[PDB]
């Protein structure tokens, strides 16, 4: 739920009706399929909160 | 407030239950419909007053 966003430099999640701009993650985001389909795709990081939670 | 026609389609999608993702790989299929079906109107309103 949400949009992603950008101001030049970092991409993030936000809810639709007021600016409150988040990382974007595994958590935030849903996968459907490869690259290659979607108009206007863009390349980004998306994090994952459990690869420290292995590495701690 | 201004946001890009295929994202507002996209969340008139998901608006009736239908995943955002269905949209933007569907795109064109989608696009194609709707043109095709503007047309219909345009033609049957030039073929008949009734
Ligand atoms: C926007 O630009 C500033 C400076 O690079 C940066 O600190 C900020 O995190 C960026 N945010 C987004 C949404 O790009
Ligand atoms: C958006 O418009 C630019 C021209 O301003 C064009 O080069 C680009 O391919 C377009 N991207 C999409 C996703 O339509
Ligand atoms: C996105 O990343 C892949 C792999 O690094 C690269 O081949 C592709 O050209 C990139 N596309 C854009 C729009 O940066």
């Amino acid at each position: 739920e949400g949009v992603f966003v950008s101001n030049g430099t970092h991409w993030f999640v936000t809810q639709r009706n007021f600016y409150e701009p988040q990382i974007i993650t595994t958590h935030n985001t849903f996968v459907s399929g490869n690259c290659d389909v979607v108009i206007g795709i863009v390349n980004n990081t998306v994090y994952d909160p459990l690869q420290p939670e292995l590495d701690s | 407030l201004q946001i890009p026609f295929a994202m507002q389609m996209a969340y008139r999608f998901n608006g009736i239950g239908v995943t955002q993702n269905v949209l933007y790989e569907n795109q064109k299929l989608i696009a194609n419909q709707f043109n095709s079906a503007i047309g219909k109107i345009q033609d049957s309103l030039s073929s008949t007053a009734s």
